[PDB]
RNA sequence: CUCCAAUAGCGUAUAUUAAAGUUGUUGCAGUUAAAAAGCUCGUAGUUGAACUUUGGGCCCGGUUGGCCGGUCGGAUUUCCAACGGGGCCUUUCCUUCUGGCUAACCUUGAGUCCUUGUGGCUCUUGGCGAACCAGGACUUUUACUUUGAAAAAAUUAGAGUGUUCAAAGCAGGCGUAUUGCUCGAAUAUAUUAGCAUGGAAUAAUAGAAUAGGACGUUUGGUUCUAUUUUGUUGGUUUCUAGGACCAUCGUA
RNA sequence: AAAGCAUUUGCCAAGGACGUUUUCAUUAAUCAAGAACGAAAGUUAGGGGAUCGAAGAUGAUCAGAUACCGUCGUAGUCUUAACCAUAAACUAUGCCGACUAGGGAUCGGGUGGUGUUUUUUUAAUGACCCACUCGGCACCUUACGAGAAAUCAAAGUCUUUGGGUUCU
């Protein structure tokens, strides 16, 4: 969101989570940020450098929060064999 | 008795999207949903939908995208003059600046916008954002 | 749902049923049905002239328990008897029986006010001149 | 409807200053005048042949068509050479943007040209009053039913 | 749930679905090609038959009706087609 | 749900998505023809004839091995009955209760039944006559009910 | 006594509108606050599943089809189809016989004026129907929507204008103020019904089932009719042309 | 359908659910007017003999007791024949349609099992067990949602306010 002169205005842009990609408010107590550890050769996680996960307090509520994960990692090569679309 | 199919896809839909689904499954389809649904995917409010055929009247899987917050219908479908819309957007619209009005005019199935720079009007359906 | 018909082609019946309802509503049917020209003490009027008959003492409701200083008044265009709050002090010493006094409502649109019961109007002129003007010496009551 | 042999009231029915002489043989037995009653409106051969004489027939009479073409559907033909169409329509009430059903009935002459059963969507005419309550005749005749 | 693949269910879950809530209905039901013992001739059979069906030829009985799929009566060899 | 009822049940047959006939079937498109109206002259209505073809000779249903409809061979073989099936076995439901009801009047149950099938009675009989199956008046009389189903 | 509010005005009464989403089409409420008929049938009324084809051009996105691999089974996209979609500028219309009428040449017929001449105008001989005349229509009717006309003035919104301001009013303003020049007095709204017009989504309606179905470039027939024409008018018939009706054959 | 309906047995018609590769093809939903059916309870004329209390008869209790308590008793849920149709006629929740959540029971029907049992040796059914499914009376846990709250899987999908319709 911008005026005329594409100078940026709405003094902070939210947060939006993973899984139903619905803004995570700034009273969302319950929404949480998965930071996943990359890691590389011989294991040995290398710091500072992640894979972030959104998710907002209505999923974590729900109960979706872990079957959200598992189709979340899994199509970032973080699992294989996990999570399957056909039910 | 079922009275309008349309009613009960939008409201399909829209129970879909608060529950946080990815997908729908509306039973039955009919060109009037396939038209409000195509005018709904190329604004960008819902995704890839497939019309699975019966031999009865077909069903519809829609991917839904989140970013949807009401799909709606008017019933009766009122008519509605050129000069009304502007009465109809600022009443069940959330900002002069985005969201659709669905009419139905002799030239087809379209949004309030394009309504008016074809200048047509007919019938009220729906509204979307 | 919502209980009433949606149809396009349905306006009669929701026309009809809009009257209906209307009448549930006070005063529209004091409108239709005329109460204030058969009913009402007035005429469906602001004021009405009448003549004293006698002056009246009513007590005032809990919990106040003073004497209100009210008359009775015959009027003239209906001969209706109805009885009337002669306001602040000293006021039903001006006032005496036979002196065409001058009424009006008592504020409330046809209700009693405040601890008086069953008194609906209120002494505006007496003989003719005003009770401001009484009260406060500014006129002087004819002899009559 | 029904009819009847034409010479069936107490005066002699004839086609005003329509004068057959008798001193000539002519092959036709009788002379009729018939006339087109305009804005595109065919006369029927029944009204050209036949034998009727209906001074009120919009064909073959002393009517003019001029006015409003309104459209109805027959609802009675119980009358003598006059039936009675109902004009539907709906009625707008603005303030809740709905529609209400109405109706107007609409009493027409019928010529003994036309044949008209209830049903019967018809295309009638303006002219001069012609009795106390009808101002218009049939022009033409579509049956509804097939 | 949530993220389902509701054009392609598994095999399952359709098998297991009732008749008309699959994605798309259809019967359950078959035919029945039986050998009674009298004669060798080709007769075909609803699965689910509502009249006792004899066969052309001397007529015995070849299945009994039931509220659900036809009893076959006794031993009489079935294919299914 | 039901017309006459509460009932909310779905039970219903479920055709299959094919307009051809199955591969193993292979009698005839003309044999079946002579087989139904073969069954009509022995005075079987299009809703047991269709039953009797598939549960013994394998058809699976009418139409999709021939084109037609049961009761529109009938018509075209002249065995198409006076009044139709679905309206003549309503009637005969209603003689029967009539019947029972002529002489123990003391079930208020059999009355109230009667005026629900009498009300289904008149609700297909206005349709009948509207698709002109039945004669534009035809009027239903309960004093001429038995009459028409002997 | 002091202070507050409005002020040449301020209080009181009755009515009415807002408040009032406390009349609810927008837009109420009905388990317990007021309110779901004891229950079911049922006519009017209201409401009612799905289904019947996409011609102008230019710019934009993809999705398939290859000409193309760059590369250790996947990685970029461009030139070309059309494949529907989108934005613009625009096409676009009426589907017919009788001739009126041809608008232009399909003409090039005989050569001319002027720079070596398709630079350049008059033109007959078949030869352009849309540019509209009058006949048949196209022929199932609506609802709906677009545009247009026609809608008294005053009132309303509103343009111009320093009535000294303003409410107003429709005036006025500039010279050479000596013998005159000139702008104004707009525009909008005016629904429902009627009229004229474009659209063909939505929602109804009709059609071919005992075929009395549609076409006809087939042939037998019946009746009605009389425009032109044999000068004439009237009576008749030869042919012509036109309906209507009854058989047969053809087509799909 | 409601009011309502419980040991037999036979007649007489009726009905939901289920199964169905049967048949018709929109015949439907709700309904002013108009109708059918209604707990009990006295319009109204055999019979059979009170357990209940109006009242009444009575005995207590009490300041009084015309009431509660005790004994008896006529009218008064048994005829054969109507209510005009009134109930806290209640789920104080109109009817039809669609969607949104997890579970374990149970009633009726159906499908499956190299299941158990009944005996002929298992067989055939029956009864049972496991799994699934359609349709019911319900219940348990939560609250995305609703509500003024109590509470509610509908009383949710409602200021992001429109599925159809009747009544108040
Ligand atoms: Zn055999």
């Amino acid at each position: 969101m911008e005026n005329d002169k594409g100078q940026l205005v709405e003094l902070y842009v939210p947060r939006k989570c993973s899984a139903t990609n619905r803004i995570i408010k700034a009273d969302d107590h319950a929404s949480v940020q998965i930071n996943v550890a990359k890691v590389d050769e011989e294991g040995r996680a290398i710091p500072g450098e992640y894979v972030t996960y959104a998710l907002s307090g209505y999923v974590r509520s729900r109960g979706e929060s872990d079957d959200s994960l598992n189709r979340l990692a899994q199509n970032d090569g973080l699992l294989k064999n996990v999570w399957s679309y056909s039910r | 008795t079922r009275s309008s199919v349309l009613a009960d896809a939008l409201n399909a839909i829209n129970n879909a999207e608060k529950t946080g689904k990815r997908q729908v499954l509306i039973r039955p389809s009919s060109k009037v949903i396939i038209k409000f649904l195509q005018v709904m995917q190329k604004h960008g409010y819902i995704g890839e939908f497939e019309y699975i055929d019966d031999h009865r009247s077909g069903k519809i899987v829609v991917q839904l995208n989140g970013r949807l917050n009401k799909c709606g219908v008017i019933s009766p479908r009122f008519n509605v003059k050129i000069g009304d819309i502007e009465k109809w957007t600022a009443n069940l619209l959330p900002a002069r600046q985005f969201g659709y009005v669905i009419l139905t005019t002799s030239a087809g199935i379209m949004d309030h916008e394009e309504a008016r720079r074809k200048h047509v009007s007919g019938k009220i359906l729906g509204f979307v954002y | 749902g919502k209980g009433k018909p949606r149809g396009l082609n349905s306006a009669r019946k929701l026309r009809v049923h809009r009257r209906n309802n209307r009448w549930a509503e006070n005063n529209y049917k004091k409108r239709l049905l005329g109460t204030a020209f058969k009913s009402s003490p007035f005429g469906g009027s602001s004021h009405a002239k009448g003549i004293v008959l006698e002056k009246l003492g009513i007590e005032s409701k809990q919990p106040n328990s003073a004497i209100r200083k009210c008359v009775r008044v015959q009027l003239i265009k209906n001969g209706k008897k109805v009885t009337a709050f002669v306001p602040n002090d000293g006021c039903l010493n001006f006032v005496d029986e036979n002196d065409e006094v001058l009424l009006a409502g008592f504020g409330r649109k046809g209700k009693a006010k405040g601890d008086i019961p069953g008194v609906r109007f209120k002494v505006v002129k007496v003989s003719g001149v005003s009770l401001l003007a009484l009260w406060k010496e500014k006129k002087e009551k004819p002899r009559s | 409807s029904t009819e009847l042999t034409v010479q069936s009231e107490r005066a002699f029915q004839k086609q005003p200053h329509i004068f057959n002489n008798p001193k000539v043989k002519t092959s036709k037995r009788t002379k009729r005048w018939y006339k087109n009653a305009g804005l595109g409106f065919k006369t029927p051969k029944t009204a050209i042949e036949g034998s009727y004489i209906d001074k009120k027939c919009p064909f073959t009479g002393l009517v003019s068509i001029r006015g409003k073409i309104l459209t109805g559907t027959v609802v009675s033909t119980k009358m003598h050479r006059t039936i009675v169409i109902r004009r539907a329509y709906l009625h707008y009430i603005p303030k809740y943007n709905r529609y209400e059903k109405r109706h107007k009935n609409v009493p027409v002459h019928v010529s003994p040209a036309f044949r008209v059963q209830v049903g019967d969507i018809v295309t009638v005419g303006q002219c001069r009053p012609i009795s106390k309550t009808v101002r218009f005749n049939v022009v033409k005749v579509s049956a509804a039913a097939g | 749930v949530l993220v389902q693949d509701l054009l392609h269910p598994t095999a399952a879950s359709e098998a297991r679905k009732h008749k008309l809530k699959t994605l798309v209905q259809g019967p359950r039901s078959y035919f029945l090609d039986v050998k009674c013992p009298g004669c060798l001739n080709i007769t075909t059979v609803f699965s689910h038959a509502q009249t006792a069906v004899t066969c052309e030829s001397c007529s015995t009985i070849l299945c009994t009706p039931t509220g659900g799929k036809a009893k076959l009566s006794e031993g009489t060899s079935f294919r299914r087609k | 749900g039901r017309m006459h009822s509460a009932g909310k049940g779905i039970s219903s047959s479920a055709i299959p998505y094919s307009r051809n006939a199955p591969a193993w079937f292979k009698l005839s498109s003309e044999s079946v023809i002579e087989q139904i109206v073969k069954y009509a002259r022995k005075g079987l209505t299009p809703s047991q004839i269709g039953v009797l073809l598939r549960d013994a000779h394998g058809v699976t249903q009418a139409r999709v091995i021939t084109g037609n409809k049961i009761m529109r061979i009938l018509k075209s073989n002249g065995l198409a009955p006076e009044i139709p099936e679905d309206l003549y076995y309503l009637i005969k439901k209603a003689v029967s209760v009539r019947k029972h009801l002529e002489r123990n009047r003391k079930d208020k149950d059999a009355k109230f039944r009667l005026i629900l099938i009498e009300s289904r009675i008149h609700r297909l009989a206005r349709y009948y006559r509207t698709v002109a199956v039945l004669p534009p008046n035809w009027k239903y009389e309960s004093a001429t009910a038995s009459a028409l189903v002997n």
